[PDB]
């Protein structure tokens, strides 16, 4: 969930997800283990059938086929891994998942206890000032006029130097 | 000195001072059927002068 | 089989207008997403900016905000069908609940007046 | 009564001549002995209302307006004491002195006998909530909402004022309880139905109808704090009272001139209220909320029961003091802001553990529920109402369905959700707040307790 | 007659020790879990009393604590009732409410804000308890209300749980729709006699008193689970199980029958009630087991049985048997907490994976939450003797031999088998297939907070029936012949139930390939009710909320009519008045029109 | 119950263990590195099933942005060390 | 506590006829009860009365003096019309505590009874009808504004009406 997606996709993009939906959804109906296999198995065998073929006609004609048939024979009430969307643990600790500038407004009588921590926080923000500006330039000198830009986001091409962005990223509290 | 400063907790009290005795005043006048009603109509008691 | 809806609506996969591989229209998406990734990166250019001492403004919101509030009046144009959905939604019920209120009140009346209508206990009211 | 008033004349020399580090302490501490010294009212032995002069008296449905407004005042003064912190210390001199003008107007007027002396506190009034709004704001539009307000309350003022005076000239004097005791019946014509016009008109716009709501928000919106409180909690209330201790006259009118303001009350209440649910704007929300209420409480004034008035009263001191609660959470939330929008700040009960659960206390006394001087006002006067008629119960249950929702809906787009991670200006809470949230609280609890002082006239 | 009231004060006092303790500062020294656990169990020890004492003189007793005001001849004033009903819905609801708190007590480590939990848990018991032993009306609603919004926070006790705020949303929309008819009736009753308590309200025992009898049934159908308004019970699974279990298996359902049980009385005389309470009850029978065959996760499958069973209990009510269904009530209790517990333990152990569809020979590899989840599912199919029996079976022998209605006891006797089946649904799925669950393994069950209570629970489950059934007075007559074909209905059926499952569970296999059949997806949606109800109500009604109130009378209309009218009048007349050039040669003359209007009208008027 | 958390051995030996386990292409001796499709000429298919059975094997779920990328164990690993937080 | 006013009849207390060989709990628990918690208690309540009666103070009853009434009241004259209607206020007050003592003596009545409350509650309950007629034909419609003038205005349209029925 980090990356992110391109604009458009492509048919191999497209079958490769027809087909993991397609099997977490009989994972689902047939639940023993031995005939899940049996049955992936077998959608292994149609898909690796007509794998080979290339004509864009025949293409978009299974894969509208295959989308309708799978959403006309899915699970009603299908398999959600608990820790993603629909699950019973998606943001169950977000409760709990407290960002780190709350810091700044503990009281001196908190902070005192915990020292070492505190004693580190400094020289984690040094660490991000004194890189600041150059992440940037970085940017302005490569933000290429050309004006068609994806969200990707280059590194350090120096050394010693750290890369741009890094603060929304790192910091991010555990999951817990 | 300090009283420049710390006089000004005066007023208040004596406004309610002030407030006090003027409610006096007014109940002093009505003074009126002080014991003229028909339904507390006593016979003034020796030594016990008038509310 | 299965038809849209305007809550059910068609999902991603099936609908016809995708898959598609137009070149105009492919070209329309990386231009939302050149769009959308500037967006984002100027939006991070300042989640992450030190020396902030404050927040981010949101102008989005504000300009839904302000078309919600204070921007309908100068729009807004009087038209029929719509003169007359407020006429309704401001005289019709209102006049249903009253004749009903009226009925009831005057059965209740002339009810007592014949002296018929049991009110034992009703002793507060 | 002097008693009341006299160093509420006195807070304002004090204030101009104070010096600037204690004046705000100094008129803090001295207006809450002046509220402590208002519960004299209160010794309420026998029947016998109480009368200190031809210009003034107390009343079982005036003392509690009376010790409200005076309890409301240092409120007012804390929660506007953060903002205008830039402002020159002679600004905020001014701005104590309106606050402190209001309180003595309100206190005059709630206890005045004479309805002319009334109408002329009821009309002061406005001077310093409209220099308030104006000249402390924080948007434009204060300006035109300050137009509306004035204007709304002096259309009122004016028919009002003619009615006193024919009747100061057919009856002989205007003092009330004469007014009732040489009360008489009307032939009920058009004229008595136009005087019954004139005299519940102005009232009436000012404790607002659905068709006259459009000053409310605007006031609460563009107005800070101190205006926002009053309002919502007693420049209302002016005209609930007005229309009680005048109403003793015009009976029988009253029975088929109340059809229409029911029947707009009520519906009002409904759209109001649903509104409620897709109003961004807090404080807009809060405001029809009122409105919502302030319907039940003219639906249940003109029918004239005795129930009706007791569950008008009970609901009135509610809402005035919740309403008040509810607006210092909202600045609350503000200051550290900026920006009044509902969906902006979300997911907080995180940073500010303690007071959701002075949010919470709030939204409970809103959708009332028990024990509360709100249920306990909401049920009488439903039934005073399903007595009245039996086809009311749905409007009394379809308001509190509504109600029910949105006040939830409030509680969790801002203290329910996931927090966000640019509102890196959030100052916790101040012990200030955190007082002002309290003692907004308590007294619900302890009037909870012993009600008997906030029945009405009927008890 | 002063140990008992000494008794009823001091469990409410003890109740309240722990809150009042939550103010102070002593938590962040103390063991509060352990603290409010055992002042719970002593709160129970007291309970115990009033039930010897009034099994030994069966006398009811009634008290008026404190006067609150006194309106006019309606005084107001918190008076108790402790009969049969809450004298021993006190104890029950104790012996299960300990037990949860040792469950949770080793639940909920590892979570920072248990004492706040633990605090809030109390909360709602002292106001259960309150509505369980309150007389007036008043002090009912109170019970009712907070138990609502203690239902609300213990529903989103994980305030990122975005879907459990809705669920909480839909459990206050419904009490409120609840709420509703139970408001008529206080009114109706404070205006046709004056007072709210029910010993001035028995008397209303020979006029029509409809209108508050369907109040009542209002609110039982909105606080309980009924057809109408069942879709909240669901949801609150989304929450922890062991308040998914006490406020959704004993608590916050049984509300509303208890609320009608005490006013049976005047549903006596009312042959409307008496039927419409079949028509509505015995189909919640139907409309959830259908509804508790397929779907996977356990919480949601009991809870469609708990919704089944308050059915059946509205059946037994309206065909006037309420000891019964009280009875019925206590007994349920029990063991459709121990499931919860049960299943709790499971999840916990395993990585919060609800789901049977990964789960399996639970028996092997944890024998004592199987044994335990045997007994409670045997006992809810009606197994002879387990505290199921001594209800269930009265209520199947009474609902066949009373002029019950045909469809009603149909639907009713199906739902019976249902049972059944998917008990044994749930025994296929988790305790006898193959280990369907991930590789890695932590299992820990000898911890004793975790292993006494259920002991406790099961013993219970097994005795208490018994003990009761055969110690309360005999309230009712009951019917003691019939043929056997109508006196074992109920076991027969229940025995058809387990072989039918059995069938179908082993037909799961044989790569019999399955399909998208209508009915049982509908079954799995619970039959597209919320699907619709909750995807156009909300939209319909916002989208008016907004286009008519908001924008099309409150910022528009209201607005162009009396003030921007005005504003364009005045405007337009100031335009004309001082639209006025300089030019006397005009000024004069319009001076003199007025003179010669002047001489006019005094001309004419003489 | 909540069983200890998880370091990069333990995660290591098990991906080893399941793709080990796997029958179609690996020559029972995988290197950390162990291109799929290139260092060993695998199919889609194959690499999804293996995503599949990674996502089966510790619970969560792994999304397609990411499961159509991996094409490393030690990316596999990475990723998985980046989502829980491991190795304090 | 008038008993007078409040009934409290009697207490057909039963005996004790424990047929069995096994012993009363009862019987030890309440012994233990009434021995630990009656005796402190008892003490305690014995040493405050001592200290009452030690510093006693007594309070009496205030009696209102009555006056004319409403009739005997020229109309335009006030003093008379005010010294009237707070004695009228004072009566409504008394009549509507009297309300509520019989609403309690009934419910007592009730539960007393128990389930025969349909025979031997019904003397209360005629009691009740007969002061709620009562109640209702002196201060059923008079409006939040009542007082002695409406109340006798609905008194002479009642004996009004009565008395043309009378006469037809
Ligand atoms: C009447 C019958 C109706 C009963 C229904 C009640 C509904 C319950 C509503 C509710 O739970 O209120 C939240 C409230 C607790 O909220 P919370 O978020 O869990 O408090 C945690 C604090 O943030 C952090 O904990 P803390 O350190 O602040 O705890 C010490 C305590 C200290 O409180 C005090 O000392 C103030 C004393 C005045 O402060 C509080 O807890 C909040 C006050 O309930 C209470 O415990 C208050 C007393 C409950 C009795 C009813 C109070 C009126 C409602
Ligand atoms: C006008 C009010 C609206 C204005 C709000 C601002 C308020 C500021 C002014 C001061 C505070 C308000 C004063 C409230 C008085 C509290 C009354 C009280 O303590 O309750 C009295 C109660 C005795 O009960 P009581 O109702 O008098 O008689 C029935 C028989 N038990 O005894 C108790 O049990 C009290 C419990 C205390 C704990």
């Amino acid at each position: 969930a980090f990356c992110a997606p391109p604009a458009y996709l492509t048919h191999q993009q497209k079958v490769l997800r027809l087909y993991k939906r397609a099997l977490r959804h009989l994972e689902s109906w047939c639940i023993h283990r031995d005939k899940y296999r049996y049955f992936a198995c077998l959608m292994r065998a149609r898909f690796e059938e007509h794998k080979n073929e290339k004509d864009m006609m025949r293409a978009t004609q299974l894969l509208r086929e295959a989308e309708e048939e799978f959403w006309q024979n899915q699970h009603p009430q299908p398999y959600i891994f608990p820790d993603s969307p629909g699950g019973t643990s998606f943001e169950r600790y977000e409760c709990y998942k407290v960002p780190e500038w709350c810091l700044d407004y503990w009281h001196p009588s908190e902070k005192a206890m915990y020292p070492d921590y505190f004693s580190k926080r400094e020289q984690w923000k040094k660490l991000r000032m004194e890189s600041w500006d150059r992440e940037v330039k970085q940017l302005q000198e490569e933000t290429s006029p050309d004006g068609i830009m994806t969200e990707a986001l280059p590194p350090a091409r120096r050394e010693g130097d750290l890369p741009p962005l890094w603060w929304h990223i790192v910091t991010r509290p555990r999951e817990r | 000195q300090l009283l420049r400063e710390h006089w000004v907790h005066i007023l208040v009290p004596a406004g309610f001072v002030f407030g006090c005795y003027l409610d006096r005043k007014d109940d002093e006048k009505l003074t009126a059927f002080r014991n003229k009603s028909m339904l507390f109509q006593r016979e003034l008691r020796p030594n016990e002068e008038v509310t | 089989k299965y038809k849209p809806a305007p809550l059910a609506t068609l999902p991603s996969t099936l609908d016809p207008a995708e898959y598609d591989v137009s070149p105009e229209t492919r070209r329309a998406q990386v231009e939302r997403l050149s769009i959308r990734a500037r967006l984002k990166r100027e939006y991070l250019l300042q989640y992450n900016d030190p020396k902030r001492v404050s927040h981010i403004e949101d102008p989005a919101l504000i300009r839904w905000t302000y078309a919600r509030s204070a921007n309908i009046y100068p729009n807004f144009r009087p038209t029929p069908k719509n003169s007359l959905l407020g006429a309704v939604a401001g005289f019709g019920p209102l006049i249903f609940w009253y004749y009903v209120f009226k009925t009831d009140r005057d059965r209740k009346e002339r009810l007592i007046q014949e002296g018929k209508l049991d009110r034992k206990f009703n002793i507060s009211y | 009564m002097l008693k009341i008033i006299l160093p509420s004349l006195m807070l304002l020399p004090l204030t101009w001549l104070s010096s600037p580090k204690k004046t705000w302490t100094n008129v803090t501490s001295y207006s809450f002995l002046i509220s402590l010294t208002s519960l004299t009212l209160l010794w309420q032995t026998d029947e016998n209302y109480k009368n200190f002069s031809n210009m003034f008296s107390s009343d079982p449905l005036s003392t509690p307006l009376i010790i409200l407004t005076a309890w409301l005042l240092p409120l007012m003064l804390m929660a506007s004491q953060n903002h205008l912190k830039k402002d020159n210390n002679v600004l905020q001199k001014l701005y104590i002195s309106m606050l402190i003008s209001l309180q003595i107007l309100l206190i005059m007027t709630f206890s005045a006998t004479e309805l002319i002396m009334f109408y002329i506190l009821f009309e002061a009034t406005l001077i310093p909530t409209l220099i308030i709004i104006t000249r402390w704001g924080n948007q434009t539009e204060r300006l035109n909402a300050g137009i509306y307000f004035l204007f709304y309350t002096l259309i009122g003022s004016i028919p009002l004022l003619i009615a006193l005076i024919l009747i100061q000239n057919h009856v002989g004097t205007l003092n009330l309880m004469i007014l009732s005791f040489t009360t008489h019946t009307l032939d009920a014509s058009w004229s008595n139905n136009l005087l019954w016009l004139a005299c519940m008109m102005a009232f009436l716009i000012k404790m607002p109808l659905y068709g006259v709501h459009l000053w409310l928000p605007k006031a609460h919106v563009e107005a800070p704090i101190a205006g926002s409180m009053i309002l919502a909690a007693i420049l209302l209330k002016l005209g609930s009272y007005g229309m009680i201790r005048i109403s003793i006259i015009l009976d029988p009118l009253t029975k088929y001139m109340a059809y229409p303001f029911i029947l707009l009350s009520l519906w009002g209440m409904i759209m109001t209220s649903s509104i409620c649910l897709r109003q961004t704007d807090l404080k807009s929300l809060i405001a029809y909320s009122s409105v919502s209420h302030m319907a039940l409480v003219i639906a249940s004034i003109m029918i004239q029961t005795p129930w009706s008035f007791m569950g008008a009263t009970m609901l009135m001191i509610a809402h005035g003091l919740t309403s008040s609660l509810l607006f210092c959470l909202a600045n609350s939330n503000y200051e550290r802001i900026h920006s009044r929008t509902m969906i902006m700040a979300r997911g907080l009960q995180m940073v500010f553990p303690l007071m959701a659960t002075w949010w919470l206390m709030a939204s409970l006394a809103n959708l009332a529920l028990p024990p509360s001087i709100n249920l306990m006002g909401e049920l009488f006067i439903t039934m005073s109402l399903f007595s009245w008629s039996n086809f009311t119960i749905i409007l009394m249950g379809i308001n509190i369905i509504i109600t029910g929702m949105y006040s939830m809906y409030m509680i969790i787009t801002t203290q329910r959700g996931k927090l966000t991670n640019h509102m890196i200006n959030l100052q916790p809470s101040h012990t200030r707040e955190l007082t002002l949230m309290a003692l907004h609280m308590i007294p619900l609890i302890l009037l909870t307790t012993s009600p008997k002082l906030i029945t009405g006239l009927t008890m | 007659m002063n140990i008992f009231t000494t008794s009823i004060l001091l469990i409410f006092i003890l109740l309240l020790s722990p809150i009042l303790i939550s103010m102070s500062n002593l938590i962040k020294h103390i063991n509060f879990p352990l603290y409010t656990t055992t002042s719970i169990k002593f709160s129970f020890i007291i309970s115990l009393l009033p039930l010897l004492m009034f099994f030994h003189n069966n006398m009811e007793y009634m008290i008026t604590t404190w006067h609150w005001v006194t309106m006019n001849s309606m005084e107001l004033k918190m008076s108790f009732k402790t009969d049969f009903f809450s004298i021993l819905f006190t104890s029950v609801a104790l012996f299960v409410t300990w037990s949860i708190m040792q469950f949770s007590s080793w639940y909920m480590h590892s979570d920072p804000n248990i004492n706040r939990f633990i605090k809030y848990l109390t909360l709602f018991l002292i106001t259960m308890l309150i509505l369980t032993s309150a007389n007036n009306m008043f002090q009912l609603f109170i019970g009712w209300e907070g138990v609502g919004i203690m239902s609300f926070l213990l529903i989103g006790w994980w305030y990122g749980r975005t879907d459990a705020n809705t669920a909480a949303l839909q459990a206050i929309l419904y009490n409120r729709i609840g709420d509703i008819g139970f408001i008529l009736a206080m009114v109706w009753f404070s205006l046709n006699m004056n007072s709210w308590e029910l010993q001035q309200i028995m008397f209303s025992n020979n006029n029509d008193n409809l209108i508050p009898l369907m109040g009542l049934l209002i609110a039982a159908t909105g606080k309980s689970a009924q057809f109408g308004l069942h879709p909240w019970l669901p949801s609150a699974m989304e929450g922890p199980t062991p308040v998914s279990a006490l406020l959704h298996s004993s608590t916050m359902v049984v509300a509303g029958i208890f609320l009608l049980v005490r006013f049976h009385p005047l549903t006596t005389n009312n042959n409307f009630i008496l039927t419409t309470m079949l028509c509505l009850g015995a189909l919640t029978t139907l409309f959830t087991a259908i509804c508790a065959l397929t779907q996977n996760d356990i919480k949601k499958i009991i809870a469609f049985s708990t919704s089944s069973q308050l059915g059946l209990m509205m059946v037994t009510l309206g065909m006037n048997q309420p000891h019964l269904a009280f009875l019925h009530i206590c007994t349920h209790a029990f063991f459709k907490a121990m499931l919860f517990m049960c299943s709790g333990s499971i999840i916990h152990s395993l990585a919060d994976e609800q789901d049977i569809r990964k789960m399996g020979n639970i028996t092997k590899i944890m024998p004592f939450t199987s044994s335990c989840l045997v007994i409670g599912s045997l006992a809810l199919t009606g197994m002879p003797f387990l505290t199921g029996f001594y209800s269930k079976d009265l209520i199947i022998e009474a609902i066949n031999t009373c002029n019950t209605n045909a469809w009603a006891l149909l639907i009713t006797l199906i739902a019976t088998s249902m049972t059944a089946m998917y008990s044994m649904r749930i025994i296929y799925f988790v305790t006898m297939t193959k280990p369907r669950f991930p590789p890695l393994i932590s299992i820990n069950e000898n911890d004793p907070d975790l292993m006494n209570p259920i002991k406790r629970l099961a013993f219970g489950s097994i005795f208490a029936g018994f003990v009761i059934s055969y110690n309360i007075p005999p309230t009712s007559i009951p019917v003691l012949t019939m043929p056997w074909f109508l006196k074992t209905t109920a076991l027969i059926i229940s025995v058809l139930g387990f072989l039918i499952a059995l069938e179908l569970n082993n037909l799961t296999m044989k790569l019999s390939m399955n399909k998208a059949n209508p009915y049982s997806s509908f079954s799995t949606l619970l039959g597209f009710f919320p699907s619709i109800i909750h995807r156009i109500t909300p939209m319909k009604s916002l989208n008016l909320s907004l286009k008519t109130s908001l924008t099309l009378l409150d910022l528009i209309w209201l607005e162009k009519t009396i003030p921007k009218s005005t504003s364009t009048l005045h405007t337009n007349m100031t335009t004309l008045t001082t639209n006025q050039k300089g030019l006397i040669k005009l000024y004069f003359m319009s001076f003199l029109i007025n003179i010669i209007l002047i001489i006019i009208l005094y001309s004419i008027n003489l | 119950s909540d069983a200890p958390p998880l370091t990069l051995d333990g995660i290591k030996d098990r991906v080893l263990y399941v793709l080990k386990l796997y029958d179609k292409i690996d020559p029972e001796k995988l290197s950390v590195n162990s291109h799929f499709m290139k260092d060993l000429g695998l199919d889609s298919l194959d690499q999804v099933e293996i995503i599949m059975a990674m996502e089966d094997e510790f619970g969560f779920e792994i999304p397609d942005i990411d499961a159509e990328k991996l094409m490393c164990p030690q990316e596999i690993v990475d990723y998985i060390a980046d989502k829980k937080d491991v190795y304090e | 506590w008038d008993k007078d006013v409040y009934p409290e009849p009697p207490s057909r207390t039963p005996a004790p006829s424990p047929q069995t060989s096994l012993p009363n709990p009862i019987t030890y628990l309440t012994k233990a009860y009434d021995l630990v918690v009656d005796w402190p208690v008892t003490l305690v309540r014995e040493f405050i009365e001592r200290q009452h009666a030690k510093n006693r103070t007594y309070y009496y009853h205030r009696q209102y003096r009555r006056v004319p009434d409403i009739t005997e009241c020229k109309e335009g004259d006030v003093l008379c019309i005010y010294e009237a209607e707070m004695q009228w206020r004072r009566d409504f007050k008394v009549d509507q505590e009297i309300m509520n003592i019989i609403q309690e003596r009934l419910k007592a009545c009730q539960q007393r009874e128990g389930e025969n409350y349909q025979q031997n509650c019904a003397k209360e309950l005629e009691q009740f009808t007969k002061v709620t007629k009562a109640y209702q034909d002196r201060y059923l419609d008079l409006g939040a504004y009542y007082s002695a003038r409406k109340c006798l205005a609905k008194q002479k349209q009642r004996m009004l009406e009565e008395r043309k029925a009378a006469r037809q």
